[PDB]
């Protein structure tokens, strides 16, 4: 059975290796929001798995983005380095190519995207400009993986 | 029968004697690019291409792996590539490809590779739809003999796929690409391979080891034998969630000992993984379904293999796809030169 077949490409992150210091000792809860992205996650993968203390270390590793209108938070083709969750405002999304560059979403006040940048790079999948005034949520792949690493680091392991 | 066939242990050790040595003793600029006839594009990658290539003075034939220095730099994953070249330019094993020579000009790096004709045994499978337990076979004992020779090292290959795997003149594998290929201490973290192949370690950022390397073999002998990868989806998010639930169904054809031998390989449990456990890579060799496998012949070739590619003459570039040629030129100022010094 199966199918979906062509020669696969090979992907890859950052090289990486903690063992270093570890000094640091948060952004705004806006709590109301806060409950909207562990909700809004609670589907993602790479958040599934963590437990509740890389979860938390995580809701906070992530910034706030701004954007009016006409703006473009992700263009098709751009290696980004974050994903990114929707707040409020509305975006559109044009999944520019194929040859043409038609339209072929609605994001508003819900809904995420990005969530293999936190894997490694990759080419943004379709560029999504603000119908907004809106804010999003962004977390930075290397903010992320540090995060994670340096929890797992600690653990024991049977040699 | 089984691990007690060939005995391996005075050999690992001049192997790694022999490891330890030419790597901490490369070769720099052993050749020049104006000295090949770039012929056809056999593959591109993500930093460059393979392109077949013709020495003008020998008029032999080799496979040129291009790198765009300020590409590598670009992606940060410059550290892989110094270790590709230093790695493979290290190690000598049978099914394992060779280097000829490298060298550098103001923006790319060359590594000049054997010619394997016979393409790659994702051309030929994706072709014959599926092989034969027995055919699929004869290709496993060879990366469970790599994988050992390799992992004896210290080296995690990371990342087998039927892409990566040239079939030669005798019908038997020439691992290529070692693009992740790594030393390792005592665990990486660094999240890479290619989707369908990655363990459940890797992915989720849980530091792994040699075990990574035996769970792509699982899949390997997998696609192999049942045609298609035993996770698979759209969305390679679709891939990885499937992945790490690990829950996977097996072609009613599958014999009972390949659906033994894959549920030991694509363990979630690392601690329960075959070729990672006490008896390490052994526990493999005496597996079942390896039952009728003559270790010490397969490691001489001294066996026939059930495919041999059609190959023509010189420079046959046929077994390969086709790819769009895109001239390549130097520079009059060097790129990221201090950042590649090694090579
Ligand atoms: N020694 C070789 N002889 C013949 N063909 C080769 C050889 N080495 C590589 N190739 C071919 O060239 C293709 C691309 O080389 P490869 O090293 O895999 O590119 P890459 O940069 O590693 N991209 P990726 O494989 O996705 O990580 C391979 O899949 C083979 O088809
Ligand atoms: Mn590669």
């Amino acid at each position: 059975v199966i199918n979906r077949f062509t020669r696969r490409a090979s992907v890859c992150a950052e090289a990486y290796n903690p063992d270093e210091e570890e000094d640091d000792a948060i952004h705004p809860k806006t709590d109301d929001q806060r409950n909207r992205l562990q909700e809004a996650c609670k589907d993602i993968l790479l958040f599934k798995n963590l437990d509740p203390e890389q979860m938390s270390q995580v809701l906070d590793a992530m910034f706030e983005k701004l954007v009016k209108e006409g703006e473009h938070v992700i263009d098709q083709g751009d290696d980004g380095d974050n994903f990114y969750v929707i707040d409020r405002g509305t975006f559109d999304i044009y999944v520019k190519c194929d040859g043409v560059g038609r339209c072929v979403g609605n994001y508003d006040n819900r809904g995420s995207f990005g969530e293999l940048a936190l894997m490694y790079n990759t080419p943004r999948a379709a560029t999504i400009t603000a119908t907004s005034p809106g804010a999003l949520w962004g977390l930075d792949r290397v903010t992320f993986r540090r995060i994670i690493v340096k929890n797992n680091a600690k653990k024991r392991k049977m040699y | 029968k089984g691990s007690e066939q060939e005995s391996v242990k005075e050999f690992l050790a001049k192997a790694k004697e022999d490891f330890l040595k030419k790597w901490e003793t490369p070769s720099q600029n052993t050749a020049q690019l104006d000295q090949f006839d770039r012929i056809k594009t056999l593959g591109t990658g993500s930093f460059g291409r393979v392109m077949l290539v013709k020495h003008k003075e020998s008029g032999n034939h080799y496979a040129m792996k291009i790198l765009d220095k300020q590409k590598v730099v670009k992606l940060k994953q410059i550290e892989h590539t110094l270790n590709e070249k230093r790695i493979l330019q290290a190690v000598n094993f049978p099914f394992l490809v060779k280097l000829e020579f490298s060298f550098k000009d103001n923006s790319n790096l060359y590594m000049v590779m054997e010619y394997v004709a016979g393409g790659e045994m994702f051309s030929h499978l994706r072709r014959i739809g599926r092989f034969s337990e027995p055919h699929a076979r004869f290709y496993a004992a060879q990366i469970v003999l790599t994988f050992e020779y390799l992992h004896s090292l210290d080296l995690i290959y990371r990342d087998l796929k039927p892409e990566n795997l040239l079939i030669d003149q005798q019908g038997y594998i020439q691992v290529t690409d070692f693009g992740f290929a790594k030393r390792v201490k005592g665990r990486t973290w660094t999240l890479c391979g290619t989707p369908e192949y990655l363990a459940p370690e890797i992915i989720l950022s849980k530091g792994y080891n040699k075990a990574v390397d035996w769970w792509a073999l699982g899949v390997l002998i997998y696609e192999m034998a049942a045609g298609y990868p035993p996770f698979f989806a759209d969305q390679p998010i679709q891939i990885y969630e499937k992945i790490v639930s690990g829950k996977v169904r097996f072609p009613s054809h599958f014999s009972s000992d390949l659906k033994d031998l894959l549920r030991n390989l694509l363990q979630v449990d690392l601690t329960k993984r075959f070729g990672n456990l006490k008896n390490g890579v052994n526990d493999i060799k005496n597996h079942k379904w390896f039952a009728t496998t003559d270790w010490i012949a397969i490691y001489q070739r001294k066996v026939e293999a059930p495919f041999i590619p059609k190959f023509k003459g010189p420079g046959d570039t046929s077994n390969f796809d086709d790819y769009e040629e895109e001239e390549i030129r130097v520079s009059i100022n060097e790129k990221c030169g201090k950042e590649f010094t090694e090579f």
